[PDB]
């Protein structure tokens, strides 16, 4: 818990060296805080790519769900971290994982206007027909939030 | 009274609170009067007046639970966040306070001895010159979901314009959701329609 808590803090803060020394000293890579977020969740959310790579290569669970049902890929997609989305996908992230409102990563990328992330998600088999709790597709979230470049792309993939 | 009022009160200086995206991960719904923001990250809030407040006036931000069942309970940080090193190195802010002010060495942290209410005050300052608004930078220091703290209970932020002696000159309220993906929580609220 000592080392787990320290790893969760260093991962959110982007303290590359502290993460590396904590893993070396036996910190639990899948330590989870009271929101159910792992170091991999926090680093993915905050855009700390090197920390993400260190956590995956030391056995981070790429498809861990926090208490909201977010995987690290959900957080990387929402927050616009393309390099991290690519690394998570190459480490076997579930491209069509759904959170506690049935949002997929393609929903979150469509909603936030991250065109390049939409394209990499589609290449890895993101489901254009996936529906959230409210019957909305990523195309519909794109239209609602005025993301037209993304809307066109999602149509041509439908 | 003992329970803090949460009814907008423009009062004699026409006190209003607004949000503006500039060129940050927060989103404000003018429709739901609801701020969606991330833990510990800068949330700028704009104060408008029409006439100058008196000498020694202040702006206070106090969190209160929104739901009738919870309103008597002081909003403060969960033990996990209060006791952590994270966010707590070298603060004027006591580590139990949910609301901090960023960028003002004149922030005063208050805890009422009777009600136990925690709040943070700054001296009222008129806008820069040519600028319309007095900007206050807030940080919210727990997630809405924090177990042993807010525990998924919705809160209001009550912003009050006050004289030095605590007379309320103006009040505005908005809901705050502290979460991982503010736009996602906002979209889910909107689509529940
Ligand atoms: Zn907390």
């Amino acid at each position: 818990s000592d080392l787990g808590k320290k790893l969760l803090e260093a991962a959110r803060a982007g303290q590359d060296d502290e993460v590396r020394i904590l893993m070396a000293n036996g910190a639990d890579v899948n330590a989870a805080d009271h929101s159910g977020d792992t170091p991999l969740h926090l680093a993915a959310m905050e855009g700390h790519l090197e920390i993400v790579e260190v956590l995956l290569k030391t056995g981070a669970d790429v498809n861990a769900h926090d208490l909201e049902g977010y995987t690290p890929l959900h957080l990387a997609a929402y927050h616009g971290h393309l390099e991290i989305v690519e690394v998570l996908l190459k480490a076997g992230a579930d491209v069509n994982a759904w959170d506690s409102y049935g949002y997929t990563p393609l929903h979150l990328a469509a909603m936030t206007g991250h065109l390049e992330i939409v394209e990499v998600l589609l290449k890895h088999g993101a489901d254009v027909n996936a529906q959230d709790k409210f019957g909305k597709t990523p195309f519909d979230l794109a239209i609602d939030n005025g993301n037209e470049d993304i809307a066109e792309v999602l149509q041509k993939a439908a | 009274p003992a329970i803090p009022s949460n009814t907008d009160y423009p009062g004699p200086h026409s006190f209003d609170v607004s949000f503006q995206q500039s060129s940050a991960t927060w989103t404000y719904s003018t429709e739901l009067k609801k701020l969606y923001c991330q833990i510990a990250k800068t949330c700028p809030i704009q104060i408008k007046v029409m006439t100058p407040p008196p000498q020694g006036a202040v702006i206070r931000a106090m969190p209160v639970y929104k739901k009738a069942e919870h309103v008597t309970e002081v909003v403060k940080r969960c033990p996990n966040h209060e006791l952590s090193r994270e966010f707590n190195e070298g603060q004027i802010a006591p580590p139990s306070h949910l609301i901090r002010v960023e960028g003002n060495s004149h922030a005063q942290y208050v805890e009422d001895p009777i009600t136990g209410r925690q709040s943070v005050l700054v001296p009222y300052e008129p806008p820069q010159v040519g600028t319309e608004f007095t900007t206050v930078l807030y940080n919210f220091m727990c997630n809405s979901s924090c177990v042993g703290g807010m525990n998924r209970r919705p809160i209001l932020i009550i912003v009050t314009l006050e004289t030095r002696d605590g007379q309320v000159l103006g009040r505005r309220c908005f809901e705050a959701r502290i979460c991982a993906c503010p736009g996602r929580d906002r979209k889910a609220d909107e689509d529940s329609i």
